[PDB]
């Protein structure tokens, strides 16, 4: 019966994640025990997988790193952790990952991606970028009335 | 000519002929009839003729404008009668549209056309709300779009875009309060008109 | 697409349709997310001669309305009466 | 080209910085002043002058339709270089 | 049937404008000067 | 005046009042009215808070964008105080507690904390300091709350001589522990004062250069017998007619201090309890001849 | 100078409508105070009604008077049928608005507006 | 041409009447409705595992704004104010002056992201591809003030996202 | 000490329960409500996060303001906020709710719902995509994870 | 080179269904009543 | 007569007078989403006002854009090129599917049938992708503009639209299995909100509110626009004038929309997608960056905007909710002088009291749904 072939596929996900500990780690971190092909890994530790037999939308996914920029992300993962070069591939704006089509290097491009910093001391605070418009007269420092 | 909208002379002639037809039948009320270059017919009437003219166009066998597509007002402050009242009507029998226009000022009532079209009910409430034109013999004339107690008629050309009052929740009185409007960034007025004439055909005589 | 043969039979029977032919989940039939560059055509006004703008200036052919009567024989309708619609032959009745 | 003031606040590329008695710098307490540290004035100055053999050269900023509108730069003066008004690249007529 | 009204037309009370923005304002009526740049 | 704090606008939400105020104790009963009035006219308000940020949320709508700034602080950490006041032109101290806790007794809350704020403010160069004391503050009181107020009132004056000190009676208002306190009950004369009157006086004291160095007493227009007050409260609440320290204070007759300026000297007209009692006590009605005033 | 009237053909007829509207408003205030659970007194509500009428006492155009009565009836309808909420009724009193100074010197100190 | 949606006579023969009685009494049409929901229970759901999986987007996607540079690092924006003029929401505020090297550059470039309608008209109007709407859509904040972007924030966005922005522009610019 | 340790674990427990069972009351004012519907729709299935599709205002923990808040509507929105049992959070979604958006200069529009109620999360966009809103809800969960109500209680 | 824009495939696309398709199912009223009464009679017996 | 201050798209305040179960009075109080759109438009150029139309019937975005574009094109005396016209018909009918799905499934969800909402909103999500691929936005595309459309279709889009369309009629079939013959659904809709043909016309109804009552009217047939005269489709007509017939009309219109989409895919022609007239439509970026004339026209079109010759037009289309029109007044400048938006739901909601006569409270939910009311366009 196919019930046996289904159960076997279930058991191969356990070995496909490196035994029970690895199978349970992805179950609790990502709520998904699917096994895919490793497309690549970014410098922050995120890993990118594909399975083209899944339906469009489920055929690409990222298992986030457990630590990024000094933050514990074992449980607290965020969509803003995906760096731009992989962002394009993960959202299917392109077919080819940065491992096959690397981005163009520029001197000014951030070498270190930052995730959403709202709510932290690194948050953006707005302010006016223009200088003072009117200069006040400063009275003399000596007396003469 | 690929980029130019094609003319339709046949429809222009038909609509012109019908425009004279209306003017001949209701000379008491019709002041002007015109057909635009994109073939839309406008009947300009004295305000006394709203009910007779609209009834004729709804009921006459050669009109049968059974559907009131829209009813609205335009504010033109330079005119003695600043408000132009526009009726847009549709005839399904003859697959045609006609526009009926009249005028009023801030103190002269217009006759409610609810007897002719039940659709007019809310349109006239909106005209009263946004422009302050009073319609006589309306079954229930009152504001429809603005806040309760709202002062003024926002769609008048001299009503400021951002109004006079704004709302916020005040904790001391534990309710929403209205206060004079202050904007962190003033709306930036732009002067866009080119100093060069664009359309000679519409030049006005000096 | 991953359903077992039994489960495909069960849901086809319950719905009464051949669901597997028209799956609502997309697979490889979708177009590639990287495409070759386009080369779009240009319009009729892309010419080097016989192309003066005053011969294709639609805005300047607009005119003020024709005043047919100003306050200063057979009856007519605004247009000919509308033609009766004809019942569809594709499927006149649901 | 980020420089700091006596109070310690970073100076932006537009020269902005709150002066000593300005209360408004309270907004940065416990947070931070966002300052971009890739000063474009310093970056364009690092680009070499381009030697050309004509009195007139054209610049489109590079990349064809991805650059800027194409302009023509006159290089008749020998005192200074020709500078593109859009991208700041410099040109010089050789010899 | 019409009536006779001789009062100067005054609608200040039915426009909803706050009193401050009627009494203290000075309207300037003019034809704009040509922009000297064109 | 530094150019950034010159007043501008029409005194509304988007205006610039020119006030940069640090309000300690901003998350309590009196703090929420003080912040509201400051934010109404476009002041910059710094709110140091000890509580969860969730508990400061009701203060956010009271200012235009950027006008309310929140900082962590600890009453025992002088650096956290310095961070909060070093940009302000006025410091308002509303820190208090109607009871003692394992971590903070009446001495910490009414003596050490106010003195530390006053000292750090003085060092940082803050020009105005407003300290709320109590009308019945007295070294020889039966209430340790009112004893600590007296000692603290002394220290604040010594540490910040130009401080404005304000001494209210028991304050009535929607979130008070006065009328609500009586309505929750299942010789002494009181002169209670309305919360909005006290708030208006504090705001005016900031704007009045004469308020510097003075001690005010904020009291209501009428004096009542405590028994007649409670009887009135029960009648208004349509109800058939706690700690040891709290009871001592409630039984302390409100002092009469004609040698001090009051609300009238700041331009505030005291609000009678009769005009605002229902505003506070309506929520106590399960769905009225006024108290007899001491003449 | 011959115009279409609204309701009234002259000031005497117009002033009858004004008096009728005032009576309706005067009798409605006590219900409004109770229904909206207002903290103002019935006297304050009636003092506010009188103040609103009194500011239009200089009108001599019967058509303007008719519109004021028409708008006053609409406002009364919104109150009686409780289409207004408490916030709308209390907007007449400007409780959160600070006292705007009137004399020349006070205005001079605060800003540039007259 | 037209058709009738609901103009049919039921058959009044005994077989047809008994068919409708059986439907009335045995709830057959209701049971047939149960069959359809049963078949959906056994279909694979359409849910994706966000944030580990993401919805598909295209290079044209209009997200968070950014200010771009030339390859040399010079700013592309030359303070022409075409974007400010076109902005339907008046979300852009610009001041400019000659830079110390004579360049025409901005001293203020603000976008109120809470006025912005994310319409993309600014990036159409820009003659030098300086202001773009980038691919980022995950930038919600805890405060209103964080969404009032000044030039430093927008330049930082450009330096942060340029790798992806350039590739997206490379894919769509022939349609522009 | 253990007393601090017990407080730290209890805060984790109550925070985990509250962020794991976020029941929203959605004020579907305008177009932003459509993207909110697409977040409940099958592709994103907010219910799978513990966010039930539509809760009653009295059983709600988060108010989502999804559209333009007009002046006429402002009192009603504040009334629903005041009836929410605590803890209660507000998510402002879209430019209109954030700061007025396209209608910021209108006479009839409140310039940001944060003039009427305190706001925990601002979701940018016009409208924000369903995914962007889901990002905002997840951000609110992380905010609740950071709460230390019991730790602050015992240091009082 | 040649113009390349999104176009339908040469010859067009395949046919697309749009007409309502609610197929007939089940037995007639007579048979259904017969099975129901048959069940009752066996149950009673 | 009991009175309720609120009973049952946006937010509505319904003041109803009841007598037992029966509704005696139904007084809708709208304006809860009035945002002064028509006034704001007076401060915008014609291009700047285009995005306001996405936010009216914000379920039918591109149909709203089409109506405004047609009105401006008529005043300009220009015409969009044929490919733009076919794209506009193609996405107008995709938009009709978007609207009718929302209209029918939220109508069902309001009276307890919650499941078809989920099935069909996955189809909506897929059409949101077609919007995003042509415009970069899922809803407020701002894609249809006076003079044509903003950009050409990306390569490969038409194939995916074909793939979606090939399977969609089966999704309608599953929707019909849940509702069409369900006796509970019929009990909630049959003989509810009956409107006679004469009353419908005089109350200003349009769209399915007319055809449900037997009137043979559809502006795509009688007063056709961009290329509707070149596609074949049937107009569904009701016989009872009730909610159930109007439900059937909407479901059949979805089928006819697919039929139109199939023809647009096959007859899509080559060419440019906006009028080859750079005093109206902006030039291509490559031209703007090389030719002096193109750069001037780009600069002027995005700052001042094009001037529109003075005049006034009432232009209407058969939007998914009925007749949607604008009365647009030009004063000759580059900003409209007046723009009145005729929203079909305005007249329809004005007829709620009439239609609710003799019905119970729960029928008011059904009647509001059958009218398909979005308060973005009612309130404007
Ligand atoms: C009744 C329940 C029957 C139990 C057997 C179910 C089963 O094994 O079917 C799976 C199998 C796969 O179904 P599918 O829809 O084709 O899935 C597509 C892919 O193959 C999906 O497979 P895949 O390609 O994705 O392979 C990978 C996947 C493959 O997944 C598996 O490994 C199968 C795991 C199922 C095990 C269930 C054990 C059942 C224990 C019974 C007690 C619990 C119920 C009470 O691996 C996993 O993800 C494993 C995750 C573990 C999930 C938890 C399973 C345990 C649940 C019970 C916990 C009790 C403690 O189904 C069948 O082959 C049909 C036989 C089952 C009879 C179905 C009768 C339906 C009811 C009749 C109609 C009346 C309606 C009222
Ligand atoms: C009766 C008492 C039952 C207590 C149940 C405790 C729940 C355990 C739990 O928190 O789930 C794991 C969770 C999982 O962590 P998580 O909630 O951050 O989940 C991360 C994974 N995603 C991104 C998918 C959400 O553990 C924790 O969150 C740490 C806090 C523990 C709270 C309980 C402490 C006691
Ligand atoms: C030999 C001698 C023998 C003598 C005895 C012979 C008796 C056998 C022949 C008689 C058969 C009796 C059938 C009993 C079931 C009840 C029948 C019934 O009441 O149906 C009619 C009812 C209303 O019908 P309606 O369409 O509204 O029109 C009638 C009003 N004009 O319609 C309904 O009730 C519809 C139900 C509405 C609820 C829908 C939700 C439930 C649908 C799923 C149910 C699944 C089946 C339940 C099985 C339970 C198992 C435990
Ligand atoms: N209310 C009255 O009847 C009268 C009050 N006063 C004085 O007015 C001031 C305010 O009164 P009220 O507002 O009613 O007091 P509340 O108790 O209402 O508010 C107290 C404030 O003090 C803060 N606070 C208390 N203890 C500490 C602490 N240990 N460390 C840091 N912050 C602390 C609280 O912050 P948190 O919320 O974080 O604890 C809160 O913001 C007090 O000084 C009070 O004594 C004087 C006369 C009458
Ligand atoms: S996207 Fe539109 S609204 Fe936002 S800044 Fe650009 S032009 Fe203005
Ligand atoms: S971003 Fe572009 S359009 Fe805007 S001012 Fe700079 S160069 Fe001009
Ligand atoms: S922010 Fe945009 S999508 Fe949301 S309600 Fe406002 S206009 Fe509509
Ligand atoms: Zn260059």
């Amino acid at each position: 019966m196919e019930l046996l072939q289904v159960l076997k596929r279930g058991l191969q996900q356990v070995s496909g994640h490196g035994g029970l500990r690895g199978y349970l780690r992805v179950l609790f971190r990502a709520n998904d025990v699917r096994v895919g092909t490793l497309v690549g890994e970014d410098k922050y530790g995120n890993k990118y997988y594909e399975d083209n037999k899944q339906f469009f939308g489920r055929h690409r996914w990222v298992i986030y790193t457990t630590e990024m920029n000094g933050k514990n992300t074992f449980w607290d993962v965020d969509g803003s952790m995906v760096p731009p070069e992989w962002h394009r591939w993960l959202h299917c704006m392109t077919d080819d990952p940065p491992t096959v089509k690397p981005p163009t290097a520029r001197k000014f491009i951030w070498t270190n991606h930052k995730f959403n910093l709202s709510g932290t001391p690194q948050q953006y605070v707005p302010y006016s970028t223009t200088r003072k418009k009117i200069q006040e007269w400063v009275p003399p420092s000596t007396p003469y009335k | 000519r690929p980029t130019v909208r094609p003319r339709n002379d046949v429809a222009h002639k038909q609509l012109s002929a019908f425009g004279e037809y209306v003017a001949e039948i209701l000379p008491k009320y019709v002041q002007q009839v015109q057909v635009s270059c994109f073939n839309e017919l406008e009947i300009c009437i004295h305000p006394d003729g709203v009910i007779p003219v609209l009834t004729f166009l709804r009921d006459h066998s050669n009109a049968q404008f059974k559907s009131l597509a829209d009813l609205t007002a335009v504010d033109i402050p330079t005119r003695q009668n600043r408000f132009e009242i526009v009726y847009n009507l549709l005839s399904l029998r003859f697959n045609s549209r006609i526009r009926v226009k009249t005028y009023t000022d801030e103190l002269t009532p217009i006759e409610s056309s609810v007897p002719v079209y039940k659709a007019a009910n809310w349109y006239e409430r909106e005209i009263w709300d946004m422009f302050g034109v009073f319609f006589a013999n309306h079954p229930d004339l009152r504001r429809i779009l603005t806040d309760y107690g709202f002062e003024g008629h926002p769609f008048r050309k001299d009503f400021p875009l951002s109004g006079y009052v704004e709302l916020r929740y005040d904790d001391e009185v534990k309710r929403v309060v209205a206060e004079p409007v202050e904007l962190a960034q003033e709306f930036r007025k732009f002067d866009l008109n080119s100093p060069w004439e664009a359309f000679p055909a519409y030049r006005q005589p000096p | 697409a991953s359903a077992t043969r039994f489960i495909q039979w069960l849901r086809n029977w319950a719905s009464g349709r051949d669901l597997q032919a028209k799956l609502q989940l997309r697979y490889q039939e979708i177009s590639k997310r990287t495409q070759p560059p386009p080369k779009l055509p240009v319009g009729p006004s892309h010419k080097l001669s016989n192309n003066y703008y005053c011969t294709r200036d639609g805005r300047r052919e607009a005119m003020p309305p024709s005043i047919v009567m100003s306050s200063q024989k057979k009856a007519v309708s605004p247009a000919p009466p509308i033609k009766r619609w004809e019942l569809s032959q594709d499927e006149p009745y649901l | 080209g980020v420089r700091t003031s006596p109070t310690g606040e970073k100076v932006t590329h537009t020269g902005q910085v709150y002066d000593d008695g300005d209360y408004r710098k309270v907004r940065f307490v416990g947070r931070q002043k966002e300052v971009n540290e890739n000063f474009a004035i310093d970056l364009i100055a690092e680009q070499p002058v381009s030697q050309v053999g004509s009195r007139v050269i054209s610049c489109d900023g590079g990349g064809g339709a991805l650059g800027h509108p194409r302009v023509y730069i006159n290089l008749d003066k020998e005192t200074k270089t020709g500078t593109c008004g859009y991208c700041g690249l410099q040109f010089r007529q050789q010899h | 049937q019409l009536i006779t009204v001789d009062e100067k037309l005054d609608i200040t009370t039915i426009t909803g404008v706050p009193e401050e923005h009627i009494k203290t304002r000075k309207a300037r009526i003019f034809v704009p000067a040509r922009n000297n740049m064109q | 005046l530094h150019h950034a704090v010159i007043p501008h606008g029409k005194g509304g939400r988007s205006s610039v009042s020119g006030i940069v105020a640090t309000v300690f104790g901003a998350t309590g009963f009196l703090g929420r009215y003080v912040v509201n009035h400051l934010g109404r006219m476009g002041s910059q308000v710094i709110v140091p808070h000890r509580c969860e940020p969730y508990d400061t949320m009701h203060l956010r709508p009271m200012g235009d964008l950027g006008q309310i700034i929140f900082m962590d602080w600890n009453g025992r950490d002088k650096d956290s105080i310095r961070r909060a006041v070093e940009h302000s032109s006025v410091v308002i101290n509303l820190v208090g507690r109607e009871w003692e806790t394992q971590n903070f007794d009446f001495e910490d809350v009414f003596v050490k904390i106010p003195q530390a704020i006053a000292q750090v403010s003085k060092e940082a160069g803050v020009e105005k300091f407003i300290h709320i004391s109590h009308l019945n503050a007295d070294i020889k009181s039966s209430s340790k709350y009112l004893r600590s107020k007296a000692v603290g009132e002394k220290e604040v004056r010594e540490t910040f001589p130009e401080a404005t000190i304000i001494k209210p009676a028991e304050i009535f208002g929607r979130e008070d522990r006065f009328l609500n306190y009586f309505a929750n009950i299942r010789k002494t004369v009181k002169q209670p004062v309305y919360i909005v009157d006290v708030t208006k006086g504090i705001i005016n004291a900031i704007k009045d250069p004469d308020a510097r160095g003075k001690t005010f007493a904020f009291v209501g227009p009428s004096r009542y017998l405590l028994f007649d007050l409670v009887q009135y409260v029960f009648a208004v609440a349509h109800r058939p007619f706690t700690t040891r320290d709290k009871v001592e204070r409630i039984h302390t007759t409100d002092k009469i201090l004609p040698h001090l300026p009051g609300l009238e000297d700041l331009g505030v007209e005291a609000t009678p309890l009769e005009l605002k009692a229902i505003e506070v006590l309506r929520r106590h009605r399960t769905y009225v001849q006024p108290a007899k005033t001491i003449p | 100078t011959s115009v279409k009237p609204i309701f009234s053909r002259d000031m005497n007829e117009a002033k009858r409508r004004v008096r009728e509207l005032y009576r309706a408003w005067y009798r409605e205030v006590p219900n409004t105070v109770h229904l909206f659970q207002l903290d103002i007194s019935v006297k304050q509500g009636r003092d506010k009604v009188r103040e609103m009428f009194k500011k239009n006492a200089h009108i001599t155009d019967p058509r303007v008077v008719d519109l004021l009565v028409i708008k006053g009836k609409m406002e009364l309808e919104e109150t009686i049928k409780v289409w207004k909420q408490r916030t709308h009724v209390m907007r007449f009193f400007h409780e959160t608005e600070a006292p705007r100074p009137k004399d020349f010197l006070s205005k001079f100190y605060v800003g540039h507006d007259p | 041409t037209y058709k009738y949606v609901n103009l049919r006579e039921p058959s009044m023969d005994m077989k047809s009447v008994t068919d409708r009685a059986a439907q009335t009494l045995l709830w057959t049409e209701l049971i047939r409705g149960l069959g359809m929901t049963l078949s959906y229970l056994f279909r694979e759901p359409a849910t994706i595992n966000y944030p580990f999986e993401k919805g598909p987007l295209s290079p044209r996607f209009r997200g968070e704004h950014a200010l771009r540079r030339y390859p040399s690092g010079e700013e592309r924006c030359i303070a022409c104010k075409l974007c400010e003029a076109v902005c339907p929401a008046q979300a852009i505020t610009i001041e400019a002056e000659p830079r110390a090297d004579g360049s025409r550059r901005t001293t203020r470039y603000d976008i109120d992201m809470t006025k912005c309608i994310y319409c993309g008209f600014c990036q159409e109007a820009c003659p030098v591809d300086a202001i773009v709407e980038g691919p980022n859509f995950e930038f919600s904040t805890e405060t209103h003030e964080e969404l009032l972007y000044n030039k430093e924030k927008l330049l930082n966005n450009g330096d942060k996202w340029e790798a992806e922005i350039a590739a997206n522009i490379q894919a769509d610019y022939l349609y522009r | 000490s253990r007393g601090e340790y017990v407080v730290a674990k209890l805060d984790d427990l109550i925070n985990w329960a509250r962020r794991s069972s976020l029941w929203p009351m959605t004020f579907g004012l305008a177009c932003c409500a459509v993207e909110m519907m697409h977040m409940a729709a099958p592709r994103y299935d907010m219910d799978r996060f513990g966010v039930v599709f539509r809760a009653s205002p009295r059983q709600s923990d988060v108010m989502i303001v999804a559209g333009t808040l007009t002046n006429k509507m402002a009192p009603a929105l504040r009334k629903v906020y005041d009836q929410m049992p605590e803890p209660r959070y507000v998510v402002s979604m879209g430019s209109c709710a954030n700061g007025g958006g396209y209608y910021h200069y209108s006479y009839s529009v409140v310039r940001g719902c944060d003039r009427i109620v305190p706001v925990d999360i601002y979701v940018p966009g016009c409208p924000p995509t369903a995914e962007a809103l889901l990002y905002g809800i997840l951000q609110l969960q992380k905010k609740i994870k950071r709460e230390k109500r019991l730790r602050i209680w015992y240091r009082r | 080179s040649k113009v390349k824009q999104d176009m339908p495939p040469v010859g067009g696309y395949g046919p697309i269904d749009y007409k309502r398709n609610l197929p007939r199912r089940g037995l007639s009223g007579y048979s259904m009543f017969a099975v129901g009464i048959g069940a009752l009679l066996f149950g009673y017996w | 007569n009991l009175t309720l201050n609120f009973g049952p798209h946006g937010v509505l305040r319904l003041v109803m007078e009841l007598s037992g179960e029966m509704v005696r009075k139904c007084d809708p109080h709208i304006g809860l989403l009035h945002r002064g759109t028509e006034k704001l438009i007076e401060y915008k150029t014609y291009l700047q006002a285009l995005p306001y139309f996405d936010r009216l019937d914000y379920v039918s975005m591109m149909c709203n854009e089409q109506a405004y574009s047609l009105a401006v094109e008529k005043l300009l005396n220009i015409r969009p090129p044929p490919r733009a016209q076919w794209i506009r018909v193609l996405f107008g009918e995709i938009t009709r599917l978007l609207n009718h799905i929302m209209a029918v499934t939220t109508h069902a969800l309001d009276i307890g049938a919650m499941t078809p909402f989920f099935w069909m909103f996955e189809e909506r999500e897929k059409m949101f992708e077609f919007y995003e691929r042509v415009s970069g936005a899922r809803m407020h595309a701002a894609y249809v503009r006076p003079g044509g459309v903003h950009q050409d279709l990306p390569l490969g889009l038409m194939d995916d639209i074909y793939e979606f369309s090939k399977n969609f009629s089966l999704r309608i079939d599953e929707l019909e299995e849940m509702l069409t013959n369900n006796r509970i659904w019929r009990n909630r809709t049959v003989d509810i909100g009956i409107v006679t043909a004469e009353d419908a016309l005089n109350y200003g109804f349009s769209g399915v509110m007319l055809r449900g009552s037997g009137i043979q009217w559809d502006l795509r047939k009688t007063q056709p626009y961009d290329v509707y005269d070149q596609v074949e489709f049937d107009v569904p007509i009701g016989s009872r004038g009730d909610c159930y017939d109007r439900y059937l009309c909407r479901v059949e219109e979805m089928r006819q929309s697919i039929r139109i989409i199939s023809q647009c895919l096959n007859k899509m022609p080559p060419g440019e997608i906006k009028v080859d007239d750079a005093k109206v439509s902006p030039p291509k970026r490559a031209e703007m960056k090389t030719s002096m004339e193109s750069l001037i026209h780009h600069f002027k079109l995005y700052t001042e905007g094009y001037q529109v010759p003075p005049g006034a037009t009432y232009t209407a289309i058969e939007a998914p909710k009925g007749e949607f029109g604008v009365y647009l007044v030009s004063d000759g400048s580059s900003r409209p002088y007046r723009c009145k938006i005729k929203a079909p739901g305005f007249a329809h909601l004005a007829g709620l009291d009439k239609m609710s006569k003799g019905h119970m409270l729960a029928d008011v939910v059904a009647i509001i749904g059958t009218q398909d009311i979005v308060f973005g366009e009612v309130d404007r």
